[PDB]
């Protein structure tokens, strides 16, 4: 199953079919008329559903991965076509990752380019220094997994039972 | 093979070697951070458009769900790895408009305004030097997923880290960014490795020239060597190779009459077609499981490398590290992060002692029946006179009560030599 | 907050559930129940059906063991990191940056958690920074004075020496400065008096 586009490839007279580097057909010669056609498979995409928690809302957005918007609140991203989210020029922290610098959040569902950080310009000069005059004692949490559940499998009973 | 050039160290009980000069050495460390994110449609890859094949595939259960879940875990893991290595500052720092840092030149590592990508010349070189197969891989139901952080944003994070380190030293890593002049920052780093501030201040022009020359050499070395960026390219190669192998596996009969499902359906009745499709399904499923297993092992290796890269970014770039060989060869001074495709390159600026000279050494000096020991240095003799100098640079000073401390009598100490110890108070009271 | 530990628990349960789920798979056989296969077929064809079930179940079990081994390696790496943190953050003070919390590390406290450890990192964070005019050295009597442990700061009219991480201005004296060389060599040196005790 494929689209048959015009081909610029010059086949030798014996050759009938054409193959990719990976041994998949990319070209063919028509039997009725001796012309070369570029066989290209029909478009496919990975449908991804972007949703907030169900209790908060039931609105969803659909991302078609790798599919241009013209071949399927519609916005075009490098990741694919995003339908059901409205692009906002504002930048916020990432809530739901879409990819290619695009993130989604619920406020309706909006898509935006995520802000890396707040912008700070340090006042560097040849002869000025900044000295702390006070301190904060900060306690922070680090959570590390140490062990897993210990599992034993009876191979004979699992495969065969009694 | 020869292990090494042969050197015999001239050990003697009373001789020490003290460096009289230094070399500022910049070295490159290349670490892979992330891999290509791959997603596989299990049904499309194994069966394509065949309904009968999908129906037979359903009998095997949740293998497809397991493979998709594992790939999804790897895909999120790569983004997490990139966040851990690069997103370590919540403030995007910027360099001052006047790029004067006491004679230190950072043009090669700072972002270039002229370039559209806003990358440094070193970063641009790194991106250039790391590079219908893709179409076929896409056509077989395998999809490459874009990285969550784009290359420009990763470059922006590296720029923020560079701006923070250059303008603020290590303060920004541990808290609010506190501005410090770059020569004073370099002097602090010199103090960290045990060399006094005066050595940096007196030789500031020489140190700046050495650093600039080293940075230029680093750019030339990366540009002129094919195998400098081998590790990142290898990772890219493995991912492409794995996909190619998986695509190649579709052309395997797997003990069946044909590798084409459509031919099997067209030529055979369903009782034997089911057997042939079963053979194709089991072979393709085994191939897909094998691919996922290698991907998981590679993901673990890349995760370990990313964890190491994050540790280097925290300890070498955001701080000065006393760990030996962790942040370059030599005594570590500072580090600079540069973005690279699927990777980070660390420019380690280190202090290497050079032009060492022999001196006669003693553990202690005996004066007035008391043993004097150096507060911070070592006792050296040029043949006739005794001086005290800092261990990592030769700076002879007169032996005084100010720079020595008295513990015990001379007799208990072994190897003690007799020399005068000057008193600062003696001229003052005398005059 | 405790997502990581729960995730590990979730994976183990999920893996077992998947393995249990695999028992309900025909694997290309007439039935997924061995007892039905024995009850319905003669041994020459029952052997074939049992073989199909055995190969599918064995493949599932091998897949489960392979994922368990990879997860075990990941957990072992995490445990090694946790042991390193326990040795370096709890049993000692660490100079490594960001290893034991954000900021300058002071001390750490271990807390047990299911399948895990939680480290409470007590760190010192500088705050309320103030601008000052700074110089590399002070020129007095034709000699360059450098701080022994601090930095020279000026509030606008007077010069003092203070510790780098906290503002505590002190008079510039011979006690807290050392003399190396003449003033001329040092770039940016400023002229100020140095007190003598
Ligand atoms: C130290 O002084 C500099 C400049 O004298 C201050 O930097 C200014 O900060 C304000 C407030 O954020 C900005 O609007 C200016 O644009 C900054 N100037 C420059 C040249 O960057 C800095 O805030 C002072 N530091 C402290 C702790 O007061
Ligand atoms: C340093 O910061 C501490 C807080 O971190 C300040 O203590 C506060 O002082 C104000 C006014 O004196 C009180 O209203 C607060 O209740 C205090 N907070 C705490 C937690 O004690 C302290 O005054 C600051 N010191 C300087 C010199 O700025
Ligand atoms: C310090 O002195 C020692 C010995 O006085 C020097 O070691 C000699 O080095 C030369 C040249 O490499 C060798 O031919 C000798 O055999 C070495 N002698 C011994 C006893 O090992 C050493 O080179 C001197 N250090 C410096 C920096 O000149
Ligand atoms: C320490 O080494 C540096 C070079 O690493 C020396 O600087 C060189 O000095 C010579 C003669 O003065 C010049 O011809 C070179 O051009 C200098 N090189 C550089 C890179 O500036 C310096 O003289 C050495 N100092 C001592 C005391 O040995
Ligand atoms: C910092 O280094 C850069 C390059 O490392 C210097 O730029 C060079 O300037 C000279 C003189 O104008 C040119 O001939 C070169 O072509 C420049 N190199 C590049 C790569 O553009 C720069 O002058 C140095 N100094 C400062 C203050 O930026
Ligand atoms: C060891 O170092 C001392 C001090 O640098 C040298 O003493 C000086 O030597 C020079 C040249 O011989 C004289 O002009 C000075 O007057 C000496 N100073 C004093 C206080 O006597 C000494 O010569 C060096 N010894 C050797 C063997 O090089
Ligand atoms: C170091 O100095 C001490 C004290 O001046 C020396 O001890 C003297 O040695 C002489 C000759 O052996 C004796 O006549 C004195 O009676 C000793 N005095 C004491 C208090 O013991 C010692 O010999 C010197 N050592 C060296 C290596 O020169
Ligand atoms: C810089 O700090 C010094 C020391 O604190 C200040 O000198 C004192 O200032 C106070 C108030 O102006 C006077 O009451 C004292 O008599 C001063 N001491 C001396 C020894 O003169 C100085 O004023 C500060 N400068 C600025 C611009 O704030
Ligand atoms: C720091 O002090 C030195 C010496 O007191 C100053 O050098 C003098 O400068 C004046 C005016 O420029 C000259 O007339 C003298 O001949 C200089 N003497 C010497 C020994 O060099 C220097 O100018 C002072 N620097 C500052 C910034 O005030
Ligand atoms: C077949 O028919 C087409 C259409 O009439 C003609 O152009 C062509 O020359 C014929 N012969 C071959 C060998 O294709
Ligand atoms: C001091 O800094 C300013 C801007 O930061 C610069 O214009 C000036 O040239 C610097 N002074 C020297 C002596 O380089
Ligand atoms: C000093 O070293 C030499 C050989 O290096 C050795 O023979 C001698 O015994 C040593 N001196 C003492 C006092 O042990």
């Amino acid at each position: 199953t494929g689209v048959l586009t015009e081909s610029n490839k010059k086949f030798l007279p014996f050759q009938q079919f054409g193959r990719d580097i990976a041994d998949t057909t990319d070209a063919v010669r028509d039997p009725q008329t001796l012309e070369i056609l570029d066989i290209t498979p029909c478009s496919f995409g990975g449908v991804s559903v972007i949703t907030p928690g169900t209790n908060t809302s039931n609105q969803v957005a659909v991302l078609y991965q790798g599919v241009n918007c013209t071949e399927v609140n519609v916005f075009q991203t490098r990741a694919g076509c995003l339908i059901g989210a409205e692009y906002v020029n504002n930048s916020y922290e990432c809530d739901i990752p879409i990819g290619a610098g695009i993130c989604a959040s619920y406020q309706s569902i909006i898509a935006y380019t995520m802000s890396l950080g707040a912008e700070n310009s340090v006042a560097y000069s040849n002869n000025s220094i900044a000295i702390p005059t006070n301190f904060t004692i900060s306690v922070t949490t680090e959570i590390l997994p140490v062990s897993m559940t210990k599992t034993s499998v009876d191979c004979t009973m699992y495969i065969c039972g009694d | 093979m020869s292990l090494g050039a042969e050197n015999s160290v001239a050990y003697s009980n009373n001789s020490i070697a003290i460096p009289t000069n230094f070399t500022i050495s910049v070295t490159t460390e290349i670490l892979p951070v992330s891999m290509t994110k791959t997603s596989v449609d299990c049904t499309m890859y194994i069966c394509g458009d065949s309904t009968e094949c999908s129906n037979l595939l359903l009998q095997y259960g949740s293998f497809c769900t397991q493979l998709k879940r594992a790939l999804t875990g790897i895909a999120v893991e790569q983004d997490k790895n990139t966040q851990e290595v690069f997103a370590q500052v919540k403030q995007i720092y910027k360099t001052p408009p006047i790029k004067y840092f006491g004679g230190f030149n950072f043009s090669q590592i700072l972002p270039d305004p002229s370039k559209p990508s806003k990358r440094s010349p070193i970063e641009d070189l790194l991106f250039n030097k790391v590079t219908d197969l893709i179409c076929a891989q896409k056509f077989n139901g395998l999809t490459v997923l874009p990285p969550l952080l784009t290359d420009e944003m990763i470059a922006q994070y590296t720029s923020a880290l560079l701006a923070g380190t250059i303008t603020s030293g290590w303060t920004f890593g541990a808290g609010p960014a506190l501005q410090i002049p770059f020569p004073m920052q370099m002097a602090y780093r010199f103090n960290g490795i045990g060399v006094t501030q005066n050595v940096l201040y007196e030789n500031q022009k020489l140190i700046a020239n050495q650093f600039n020359s080293a940075i230029g050499k680093i750019q030339d070395s990366l540009s002129s060597t094919p195998s400098a960026l081998g590790k990142l390219q290898d990772v890219v190669n493995h991912n492409a190779q794995a996909l190619n192998t998986l695509v190649k596996q579709l052309s395997s009969k797997f003990g069946a009459i044909s590798s084409v499902l459509n031919d099997i359906l067209s030529r055979l009745d369903p009782p034997e077609a089911e057997v042939q499709i079963d053979r194709l399904i089991t072979g393709r499923l085994q191939s897909l499981q094998t691919y996922v297993t290698q991907q998981l092992i590679r993901a673990a290796e890349i995760r370990a490398s990313a964890n190491l890269a994050a540790t280097k970014m925290s300890e070498c770039v955001l701080g000065q590290s006393k760990r030996v060989d962790f942040c370059g060869k030599g005594y570590h001074l500072m580090s600079f992060p540069q973005s690279a495709p699927h990777g980070v390159v660390f420019l380690h600026v280190t202090y290497v002692p050079a032009q060492e000279k022999n001196f006669t050494t003693a553990p202690a000096i005996c004066h007035d029946g008391k043993a004097h020991f150096p507060r911070e240095g070592v006792f050296v003799s040029n043949g006739t006179h005794w001086f005290v100098t800092q261990r990592n640079f030769y700076e002879p000073q007169i032996i005084t009560t100010d720079n020595t401390f008295v513990s015990g009598n001379c007799d208990v100490v072994i190897g003690i030599v007799n020399n005068t110890v000057y008193d600062p108070l003696q001229p003052e009271l005398d005059s």
